[PDB]
């Protein structure tokens, strides 16, 4: 419930069912669109008027190279909604902390910049506002904007919380993993410690590396692990 | 001073497979020498094999020295002295553990 | 919808998952090595010498790892593949000795 | 020193027997006197180990020092990759 | 000519939680200045009692989540802010502090209800920021231990979140030695440099470190009240074969091995 | 150079830090 007011504009041109790798001759008004800036592309989603910029209209979307005017059509890979929804926008990427060469005096020793590879749009449950005391994120409906493919899809989310669709959303905990591809919902009481998450990934990597290093020994087949 | 890096007799870690490789090289050298006596190979062929089979073994031990130190004993005192570049190089360490 | 989904082993593949002592190669998946050249389908220089040769490397080098690994084997803290710790196990011991 | 160039030794990464078609390679005698095969194509050799097969590609103009169905220990030289002072040898 | 005297040469207070002090001790004989500086540094770093919050109970809050409504800071960050609170006290054992506050505003160290013997060094330290008009009661656990001491009991688990508090009131300490010669008069000058977090002045930390050191070596002066033939072997001495085998099984070869373990004695005593 | 190398030689990682597959203090400053 809680459907947002389905208003209609005058510049609305629906891009659904269009070719992906083709440009549109006209130019859009950026004020009417959400501007999502990623590493390889800039993504535009229609922005219906709202007191807070949370309402998204996926009926018309455009993708352009970063800071460019030649709009295109994103490679839609999922049934995007036909109604206004409130999505929490959180980026997903890495920090490219680099040490640039120093030629001019007082040049920075380091250059820290954040590169965005994916952007997640998590729908608010029942389109409730952030200021609502009953606000909670509906992790079932998450949309991923990939910069590398310049495409937008829907997250394949596995729900492991007991309770089904009638569960209490306040105990949900979305666990994004595998380069923003595996989405899993778990109970908040089952949250892994950040130290455990790092050690678990390091243990798996080093174990495989150690085995490959020991594999070249000729008594490997008659040896145990410990 | 606080960490007090110090090398001992057993700190000079040798490649685990040195015994196998040296034993394999001896078997090839012994078999070839036996047939050189039989006359199936000539002196130059024996001379080349003796030099090359022991040089290839020595280079392989040097090649495998660092990955063995990294994968098994990263904080080996002899390894850290050369790997960090503080003192010595791989060739000098190879004279000690290879 | 269609994007939302609502919802262990034993012995090997569980010790391997948890890191508990287990063979490196699964015994149930260890293929028997096929028959090879019988010193008559093979050239010289690859035949067995028909008489074991003295090598001076025939004995495995005594190590701190071997003694501790054997001591840990009888304590039950570790489980080796056989009675004697292999060079792979001693090399693995150095990595996880601490 | 004796190969007159850069020589790389392809060593067996796993124990087991080597399977390859000996007709695809040409017989030769190495500089050490050992018989071997000369490989002029992109020959692929199979090492059937205890666990799985471990196909290895042998580049051309490289000596193959092993035989078909021969058992090879790990870290044992299989092939030599081959990609002028005159000395008198008194005997 | 001179007597062993000490003086404060530098004293700075460029914070409410950062005090600096440099002290000179002179004249000292050769080798003494290093001994005094080493022991004093150990006393300053760990042997000085420090007071800080160890546990935090979030009363009336059954959320048990990482964040609560009306507070910008997360629960974990609130504990981090509590861990930075600098306290001075003379308490023995453990006490309880309470933080019950109003709705919107800033929670500072001034808002902590304190047990009688403790004080807030800097009341401007930020705890949490309040946005919604909701009351918040926090149950603190004030404890006073040494830096080197360790504690294992952590109130089990009763929704009280432990705070890994470091008990150092002396942030840093360092000593320097200046040696002066007059041909044959080798006197040493010891410089003590103390940084404190405001819970005690560097002059006070100098005295407490000296007293704590003295209290360590007082027990050594305590007194208590008063109340009123390898070269001879078991083979040589004639022994029964039954006894001989038993001793040999126990590696009793000489007579000394026999007396070290406790009609055998009748035959033995004559020889 | 040895002393600096030891300082920056950080934590043991992976199988060199934990005996079993998992399947730390916080400092404010």
């Amino acid at each position: 419930d809680g459907d947002i007011a389905f208003v209609q504009s005058k510049s609305f041109i629906s891009t659904q069912g269009w070719d992906s790798e083709m440009v549109v001759d006209y130019r859009i008004n950026e004020d009417e669109f959400h501007k999502i800036s990623l590493l390889d592309c800039d993504f535009f989603i229609r922005k219906p008027p709202d007191p807070d910029n949370d309402v998204y209209d996926f009926r018309e979307m455009y993708v352009t190279p970063p800071d460019t005017d030649i709009y295109s059509v994103p490679r839609v890979l999922a049934p995007m909604p036909q109604k206004y929804i409130r999505c929490a926008m959180s980026d997903y990427g890495c920090y490219d902390v680099t040490e640039p060469p120093i030629d001019a005096p007082r040049d920075p020793l380091y250059k820290s910049e954040r590169e965005i590879s994916k952007v997640f749009l998590t729908k608010h449950y029942r389109n409730r506002r952030l200021n609502d005391p009953e606000f909670v994120l509906d992790f079932e409906e998450i949309y991923v904007i990939d910069s590398k493919t310049k495409s937008i899809t829907r997250a394949r989310v596995l729900v492991t919380v007991p309770g089904g669709r009638k569960r209490d959303r306040k105990d949900d905990l979305l666990v994004i993993r595998d380069n923003g591809n595996s989405f899993k919902i778990i109970h908040v009481g089952e949250r892994d410690d950040p130290t455990t998450v790092i050690e678990r990934e390091e243990w798996t990597k080093t174990r495989e590396d150690m085995e490959k290093h020991l594999r070249k020994l000729r008594d490997f087949s008659v040896s145990n692990w410990f | 001073t606080a960490t007090s890096i110090s090398l001992g007799i057993d700190d000079l870690l040798t490649i685990p497979s040195k015994g196998w490789l040296v034993q394999d090289a001896e078997q090839q050298s012994l078999i070839l020498e036996k047939h050189h006596h039989y006359g199936n190979v000539h002196a130059v062929e024996k001379l080349r094999q003796s030099i090359e089979i022991w040089y290839a073994t020595s280079e392989y031990l040097r090649q495998e020295m660092n990955p063995n130190f990294r994968m098994t004993d990263p904080f080996n005192p002899v390894h850290m002295m050369s790997f960090s570049g503080a003192r010595g190089n791989a060739s000098q360490v190879h004279q000690l553990v290879g | 919808n269609g994007f939302v989904v609502y919802n262990e082993e034993t012995g090997f593949e569980l010790d391997k998952k948890l890191g508990r002592p287990h063979p490196f190669i699964d015994p149930t998946k260890k293929k028997q090595i096929e028959t090879t050249l019988t010193s008559d389908e093979s050239w010289w220089n690859w035949r067995k010498p028909e008489k074991e040769q003295w090598s001076r490397w025939q004995r495995r080098r005594p190590d701190v790892e071997t003694v501790f690994l054997k001591a840990m084997a009888e304590t039950g803290q570790v489980k080796l593949y056989g009675k004697e710790p292999t060079l792979t196990e001693t090399s693995l011991y150095r990595a996880r000795r601490h | 020193v004796f190969t007159g160039g850069t020589a790389e030794h392809v060593r067996a990464p796993y124990n087991g027997k080597i399977k390859f078609n000996e007709d695809l390679v040409h017989p030769t005698r190495t500089r050490h006197g050992h018989p071997a095969f000369l490989c002029y194509i992109d020959l692929s050799v199979i090492i059937e180990s205890e666990d799985i097969i471990h196909s290895v590609t042998i580049p051309p103009k490289s000596f193959l020092l092993v035989q078909n169905d021969q058992y090879v220990e790990s870290e044992q030289v299989i092939a030599e990759i081959r990609e002028k002072e005159r000395v008198r040898k008194y005997i | 000519t001179r007597t062993l005297q000490w003086k404060c040469v530098e004293s700075r207070r460029d914070s409410k939680r950062l005090y600096y002090g440099r002290f000179i001790l002179s004249p000292l004989m050769k080798g003494q200045a290093d001994t005094i500086g080493i022991a004093m540094r150990r006393a300053l770093l760990g042997e000085i009692e420090g007071t800080c919050i160890t546990r935090a109970k979030f009363e009336n809050i059954p959320h048990d989540y990482s964040n609560i409504v009306g507070i910008q800071e997360s629960v974990h960050e609130i504990l981090m802010n509590l861990n930075e609170i600098v306290l001075k006290s003379n308490l023995y054992g453990t006490r309880n502090a309470l933080i019950c506050v109003q709705g919107p505003g800033y929670i500072t160290a001034r808002d902590i209800i304190l047990p009688p013997s403790v004080e807030i060094v800097d009341n401007t330290q930020h705890i949490a920021t309040l946005t919604e008009p909701i009351n918040l009661c926090i149950g603190l656990k004030i404890e006073r231990n040494r830096g080197y001491s360790l504690k294992m009991s952590n109130n089990f688990e009763d929704r009280s979140y432990p705070i890994d508090a470091v008990f150092m009131p002396v942030q840093n300490a360092n000593h320097s030695i200046h040696s002066y010669g007059n041909g044959n008069e080798k006197q040493e000058i010891l410089f003590i440099e103390i940084w404190t977090n405001g819970s005690l002045t560097p002059k006070e930390a100098l005295h407490e470190a000296s007293r704590n050191l003295i209290n360590l070596f007082i027990p050594f002066l305590h007194v208590e009240e008063e109340t009123f033939f390898q070269y001879i072997f078991i083979d040589q001495l004639e022994l029964p074969p039954r006894i001989y085998n038993c001793l040999k099984k126990s590696n009793i070869h000489t007579l000394l091995d026999l007396l070290n373990n406790s009609k055998l004695l009748d035959i033995l005593e004559k020889k | 150079l040895i002393g600096l190398y030891v300082l920056t030689s950080g934590t043991r990682r992976g199988i060199c830090a934990n005996r079993y597959n998992p399947c730390e203090p916080f400092f404010c400053n």
